[PDB]
């Protein structure tokens, strides 16, 4: 009890106090925790010089009590004398505090955003930046832009990317560190838009980090900033690459916004890399002549003729593996089986017409001669309502004159057969174009008061009003619900004001609270969609709170369904912790969750390798249920796309199952609905395409998305199937140097060809048609060394890159 | 062999990281050469040096390594400090914490031996009692050898200084007999109400009380032995004179007569009323109540949060 | 650095104890799930027992002897409280 | 990097534990619901219930059984009480509708 | 164990009941 | 059926003074009289049996809670004891 010598006045006899504290305080470190409050009076005492020590030993003694806010407190009432000894470990703890409490501070006073903000003390940020000091001259890039990531501040950050040496492109894949644990958008683009302005400051430019922005801040004026930026840089050859990733992974408005603001050689060059015309042409002849497949197995499901469920089947499954051939002989190899055809199978067979000739812009119109939506009169007037579906299917995206083509159909001929296919392309081909004049003719078009048509009105409009977040849309969709009695309009506005938010976060829950809370089993299913799309590619656990309440206390297996499928929308960029989450809940005693579930693990994991979901998937093909087997085939095909048997053992072992269980008849036409369906998905693109729910940049992609979450159901509407193949994206490797000009060109893969093989010392690939490539090929590729073409930049993974001649 | 545990203290400072998942088995291994660190320095005098040494390690185990670490080094800190002076008692106080988890097993227990004379040191014969039956009942199953003979022996202290304890010399093993055959006779005269039994207790044994190092207890029952000898004779009497129960509680005047039943009302020993003149103590009774609320209210707490420990162990040690 | 990536060792350590703890918790959750899918697939053995309950009624059941065998697949067996029926395969258990 | 993955870690954790709270409060609901289904089965069936003169068990969850009126069966027996009840011989109440395998007399009276 | 703690070290009455009544 | 009683009687008390301050004739006292005395008839507070009803109470609650304890004491042996049989015994074969 050291502390008694407080007690005398003069200051003296407290200096040769804490003199003796400093010293035997190791056995008296509990000692002083009674007196705590008479050291009170030496720390509340201005007057008295060595205060600041005596907060050192008060510190001391609070740090063996356990307290480490208040030793916090005592630290900054410690003065200088503090912060310069550091010895045994009383640092780690203190420090830990200090950048704790601090970087809270900071994300505290960040919320304001501005004003009122709290005091902060000189020396708790005085340690920052002086313990930082360590950072900086041990030349440690990684501890340095942890903590510049902690402060959550963009000056002393400002100084981080601004330490010396190297650190090239760091700042790329360090950005790639922060979106993987990224919070919310708030302070993260403030934080990206400085990295860009550094790296135009710093004397090696570098697109992929304005690429990385491009498609994360996503601003309609930077593009047309660094854009006007590379017409006064006189920039050619190498803004090639950023302009195609412009247009590969950016919105369409984003697209028109840039063309807007420039317009305002290259300027033809910017209408054909913004149109995407000639990536079409190429992708065309890539089909053609890379195209593999096999026809055999469509003989033997051909010629199966059965009456139930087959007439999509067939058609959507050859349409799959064969998109884009335009050379198709399905009609001269079956037409027994295509004259089985009766009802919608008409629709899905003219349907297929345009899934197989998706692409192909220019001649797609009048090729179809024989085959136009026929009108004809002889109803089968679906078939021309499907003509139009299939004119809608390639005109997706970007389109022309077509789409007022269809248009003046659909106020024309007989109704309501023409919009059912017909307004779902009016509605996809203005899909992300926020089109204006459709919001209205679809209003009296929607008034014509018809059943069939209400999935047509309301997935048209929900496409054209894509990431929109309109007002008098979706006021007028909640507003025709009531004095309608369908219910597909019912779940064509569902998903219609469902599609309409995508990544908003949390500026949709002022709805999705709305149509939760709702007693409506199809409006909740709309929430779920919705809540989907708009967390598709967060991982955070406010979209489950509600998302998984309903997945649990619900007493509607449907919506319930479409609650646990929307785990691959929203967490597809995480897939490998599905599995483990989902595990159990497979097991599940309704088909249904086992069924949603299924399909939650397929289209997550798709774009993935990974054992764990075909290890969950064995057992869900042996349920004694039929569309969870059914379910479960189509998700084992979307694991295993692309991967041939190298890849996972099962490929082999679930094709021959496929052909299997069709080729029973004993087993339910349903669940073998799944069996060439799955055909279709494993061979699609002839093997040389497949779907990609997330870009290399780290940017979803949207139609991709939206294609496999309204194919998510194909039972209530049968052609939803052909809308998967908006989904499936070309994986090739393209040689194009610049232009129309084609070089030859031949470079090395490092890989066996037992990878190569598509059911060593140089691969052999175009020379741009490209070749097809699987994306754990490209890494181990390499640009060629003695060929007269070299590519400025380094090659990493696939799609049409700049070539340079050397 | 200790410097090299010293290297083994310095790695156990650094490395981590990160999950040591062998500095588990460096508690273990180094909780024993601390124990022999006690022997060894125990060869010539105290260890105080490694007092501070003991304190640098204990305090650079927080918070990460305590875990199993802590409990074992505040046994070598509660050890040797119970044998050296001081502070102990309030130092155990702001150590903890608790520290959870208890490990390994009767480790736990042997603590609560341990703070069990700290915690006994206070007095407080409910928590004293608690920790000390806590420390003897969660051991098994030794040999060896009387050590754990040892804990029942200073056990049931507390349970003397209460003023009702069993005969013992049915709990006798081979061993435990031979050590405490001092104590026998010394809680034989804790039942009997004999001041000069208990007092030739004292003269002969003083010898063993310096052997188990409990001493200022002893003169200290003597009040025990004024409550106890009340409480035994008041429920006992009809109407005792003050005159005639003076010979057991040796003073009893007519002044006092009325304080030693009066303040064992404070300290809830007996109801006795009496009326001074001669005087004449006239113990009577009526009480009808409790013997209810407390234990079933709680029972629901006890038997709930049991089995929901049994669930966080049961429901955790499925991984296999 | 200090600040930092020294320091940065604490921070993940938060997440890091963190980490254990929900893993901790995640197993709560897992187990859980074999208890929740036992009950689940007893929930499935309750809706097997209404539905065998619901199978059984509006048939019955009962036990043949097999006399003789046909052909033609059929076989000949005994309704043993009334007269003989011959009935046919049966494609589980072969005739032979 | 470091600080950037460190305040990415935090993400899925936080899911995790509402997936947590949710998978609790949904195995609380269904729990309940499974309380019901022992409602359903333990008042299945009948009340009034024939009993029937029982020769044997063949195997697992069924066995062979006359009625009272004399006629041998093939049922899946009950699933809770398998066996220990049930024995060679007894005397066991048939389902009103489908004579279904549930539970003998005490017995008996 | 042999860890940790351990390895470190009225009468009845015959006589005086019948004697009551003779004393008084 | 408590708050709905509150609210119920409170209304229903609202139309009492409302029928007296608006509306007469009259409605007072046909049944007013008799009806409102019915309401004074109890009360009805102690002393002093009511007194007695209470500790009388408390002693109605001694035997089910007592019984409580016990039912506490039967399903921790049952069940604690006997998972952590099958629990020791799967880890020590398995493991």
């Amino acid at each position: 009890g050291i502390i008694s010598l407080l007690d005398e006045d003069e200051p003296q006899l407290k200096e040769f106090a804490l003199h003796k504290l400093n010293a035997v305080v190791n056995d008296f470190w509990a000692e002083i925790s009674e007196s705590v409050d008479k050291i009170e009076v030496l720390y509340e005492d201005e007057g008295f010089r060595s205060r600041q020590f005596a907060a050192l030993v008060a510190s001391k003694v609070f740090y063996h009590l356990g307290a480490f806010e208040e030793s916090l407190n005592y630290a900054l009432g410690a003065g200088d004398l503090f912060n310069v000894n550091d010895n045994s470990e009383y640092v780690e703890t203190i420090i830990a505090k200090c950048i704790d409490h601090y970087t809270k501070q900071c994300v505290e006073n960040a919320d304001l955003p501005e004003g009122e903000k709290k005091p902060i003390d000189q020396r708790l940020e005085g340690i920052v930046n002086k313990m930082f000091q360590r950072c900086l001259d041990d030349h440690k890039y990684k501890q340095a832009i942890g903590i510049a990531l902690e402060t959550r501040r963009l000056d002393v950050f400002e100084k981080t990317i601004l330490e010396s040496n190297d650190v090239p492109g760091m700042l790329a894949y360090s950005l790639k560190l922060c979106m993987s644990l990224m919070q919310n958008k708030q302070f993260r683009n403030k934080v990206l838009r400085v990295l860009v302005k550094i790296y135009m400051n710093l004397e090696k430019p570098d697109f992929i980090n304005v690429c990385q922005c491009l498609i994360f801040l996503d601003d309609p004026q930077a593009v047309s900033d660094i854009l006007e930026k590379l017409v006064k840089e006189d920039n050619l050859l190498m803004a090639y690459q950023i302009c195609f990733d412009l247009y590969e992974s950016a919105s369409q408005q984003f697209l028109s916004s840039v063309i807007q603001n420039l317009r305002t050689d290259q300027t033809l060059k910017m209408i054909k890399i913004l149109s995407g015309e000639m990536a079409i042409e190429l992708h065309l002849q890539f089909l053609i002549r890379n195209n593999n497949t096999d026809l055999m197995i469509l003989k033997n499901t051909k010629d199966a003729v059965r009456n139930s469920v087959c007439h999509t089947a067939t058609v959507i499954a050859n349409s799959f593996m064969h998109c884009g051939t335009t050379s198709d002989q399905f009609l001269r190899d079956n037409l027994e089986w295509l004259a089985r055809a009766t009802n919608w199978a008409k629709f899905t067979a003219t349907a297929s017409l345009g899934v197989i000739h998706k692409g192909h812009e220019k001649e797609a119109l009048q090729l179809m001669a024989t085959y136009l939506p026929k009108d004809t009169s002889p109803g089968s007037a679906y078939q021309e309502g499907g003509g139009l579906y299939a004119l809608g299917l390639i005109h997706a995206n970007h389109g022309g004159d077509i789409i007022d083509y269809l248009l003046n159909q659909l106020k024309n001929a007989s109704n309501d057969i023409v919009r059912h296919g017909g307004s779902l392309g009016l509605g996809l081909a203005a899909m992300g174009t926020a089109r204006q004049d459709v919001y209205d003719l679809l209003k009296t078009n929607l008034y014509q008061d018809d059943a069939v048509t209400g999935e047509a009105a309301g997935l048209a409009l929900g496409l054209v009003m894509l990431g929109s977040k309109n007002a008098q849309a979706i006021e007028d969709m909640v507003g025709y619900a009531q004095e309608t009695q369908h219910e597909k309009i019912l779940r064509g506005l569902a998903v219609g004001i469902a599609l309409v938010m995508y990544g908003r976060m949390e500026e949709a829950d002022a709805l999705i609270e709305s149509l939760c809370r709702d007693k409506d089993p199809i409006l909740r299913r709309s929430g779920m969609y919705t809540v989907a799309m708009a967390y598709c590619g967060s991982g955070n656990n406010k979209a489950i709170r509600r998302l998984l309440h309903v997945a649990v206390s619900d007493v509607n297996d449907d919506v319930r369904r479409a609650a646990v499928e929307s785990l691959g929308f929203i967490l597809f960029r995480t897939p490998e912790q599905c599995p483990s989450v989902v595990s159990l809940l497979s097991e599940s005693y309704n088909p249904h969750v086992r069924y949603g579930a299924a399909m939650a693990l397929g289209i997550c994991c798709a774009g993935t390798g990974n054992k764990e979901a075909i290890n969950l998937l064995e057992p869900m093909t042996n349920d004694p249920v039929n569309y969870v087997r059914q379910g479960a085939l189509i998700a084992s095909a979307l694991i295993m796309i692309q991967q041939t048997e190298i890849t996972c053992p099962k490929v082999n072992q679930f094709r021959q199952l496929y052909s299997k269980v069709i080729n029973d008849k004993h087993d339910d036409v349903m669940a073998k609905f799944g069996a060439i369906l799955a055909q279709g998905i494993l061979d699609a693109g002839g093997h040389n395409v497949t779907i990609s729910l997330q870009s290399r940049t780290g940017h979803t992609h949207m139609p991709s998305v939206v294609g496999v979450l309204v194919f998510t159901q194909f039972w209530f509407w049968f052609p939803l199937s052909h809308f998967l193949s908006l989904a499936y994206t070309p994986t090739c490797v393209i040689g194009l140097n610049k232009d129309l000009k084609m070089p030859k060109v031949q470079y090395k893969s490092n890989c066996k060809p037992s990878t190569f093989a598509y059911p060593t010392a140089k691969a052999k690939k175009k020379e741009k048609n490209p070749a097809r490539v699987m994306p754990a090929q490209l890494k181990v590729l390499t640009m060629p060394e003695t060929c007269r073409y070299q590519p400025f930049k380094p090659l990493s993974i696939g799609g049409i890159i700049i070539l340079k001649d050397t | 062999s200790k410097r090299y545990k010293e290297a083994q203290k310095i790695s156990d400072d650094l490395m981590q990281k990160i999950s040591t998942q062998n500095r588990r088995a460096l508690d273990l291994v180094a909780a024993k050469c601390y124990y022999y660190h006690a022997r060894v320095y125990e060869f010539l005098d105290k260890l105080d040096v490694v007092r501070s040494f003991l304190h640098a390690r204990l305090r650079t185990a927080t918070l990460r390594h305590d875990a199993d670490g802590q409990a074992t080094l505040l046994n070598l800190l509660l050890r040797n400090y119970l044998h050296y002076s001081l502070y102990d008692q309030a130092e155990k106080l702001v150590s903890k914490s608790v520290f959870p988890e208890q490990a390994n097993n009767n480790e736990w227990a042997r603590y609560l031996y341990y703070t069990g004379r700290i915690k006994a040191i206070q007095l407080e014969y409910s928590e004293a009692r608690r920790t000390m039956t806590n420390a003897l009942r969660k051991a098994p199953q030794h040999t060896a050898v009387g050590f754990k003979q040892t804990v029942h022996k200073l056990l049931i202290v507390v349970e003397l200084l209460l003023g009702e304890i069993p005969d013992r010399l049915q709990f006798r093993q081979p061993s435990l007999k031979r050590s405490l055959m001092p104590y026998f006779l010394l809680t034989q005269a804790v039942r009997t109400g004999n001041l000069a039994k208990f007092n030739q207790v004292l003269d002969q044994f003083g010898e063993k009380f310096q052997a188990d190092g409990t001493y200022t207890l002893i003169i200290r029952l003597r009040h025990n032995v004024i409550k106890t000898g009340v409480r035994m004779i008041s429920l006992s009497y009809s109407r005792i004179s003050l005159a005639d129960i003076a010979q057991k509680l040796q003073l009893d005047s007519p002044e006092d007569a009325e304080f030693i039943v009066a303040k064992a009302i404070r300290d809830g020993v007996i109801e006795a009323s009496i009326n001074h003149e001669k005087g004449y103590v006239q113990s009577k009774e009526m009480i009808d109540i409790y013997s209810t609320r407390e234990p079933q209210l709680a029972f629901h707490q006890r038997i709930s949060f049991c089995l929901d420990i049994h669930n966080m162990s049961v429901k955790a040690m499925r991984f296999p | 650095l200090e600040e930092g990536k020294a320091g940065s060792g604490l921070r993940q350590y938060y997440l890091s104890k963190i980490e254990e703890l929900q893993l901790i918790v995640n197993d709560k959750s897992q187990n859980l799930r074999r208890l929740q899918a036992q009950r689940n697939e007893l929930n499935a053995k309750v809706r097997l027992l209404r539905e065998e309950l619901q199978l059984l009624q509006e048939q019955g059941s009962y036990v043949g002897e097999v006399v003789r065998a046909m052909d033609k697949k059929k076989v000949l067996v005994k309704v043993h409280p009334e007269g003989k029926f011959v009935v046919d395969v049966d494609k589980n258990i072969d005739i032979n | 990097d470091l600080y950037s993955r460190y305040k990415k870690l935090q993400q899925e954790l936080e899911f995790l534990e509402v997936q947590e709270e949710y998978i609790k409060d949904e195995q609380k609901n269904l729990k309940k619901e499974f309380l019901h289904a022992q409602e359903e089965v333990k008042r299945i069936q009948s009340i009034p219930l024939v009993i029937g003169q029982f020769l044997e068990a063949v195997d697992q969850n069924t066995a062979i059984v006359g009625s009272t009126t004399g006629s041998n069966y093939y049922v899946r027996i009950l699933s809770t009480i398998d066996r220990e009840l049930l024995k060679p011989n007894a005397s066991v109440a048939l389902h009103k509708h489908s004579n279904a395998l549930v539970d003998v007399l005490p017995p008996e009276a | 164990m042999s860890e940790k703690k351990q390895p470190v070290d009225l009468r009845a009455e015959l006589e005086k009941h019948g004697y009551k009544m003779e004393t008084s | 059926h408590g708050l709905k009683g509150l609210n119920s009687k409170l209304l229903d008390i609202r139309s009492y003074l409302e029928k007296v301050a608006t509306g007469k004739l009259p409605i007072n006292h046909q049944i007013i009289y008799q009806l409102q005395d019915v309401f004074n008839l109890l009360p009805d507070v102690s002393l002093q049996e009511f007194v007695k009803a209470f500790y009388l109470k408390t002693n109605d609650q001694m035997v089910v809670v007592y019984l409580a304890s016990l039912i506490r004491s039967v399903v921790a042996l049952h069940n604690l004891i006997n998972n952590k049989i099958a629990n020791r015994d799967a880890e020590k074969k398995e493991g």
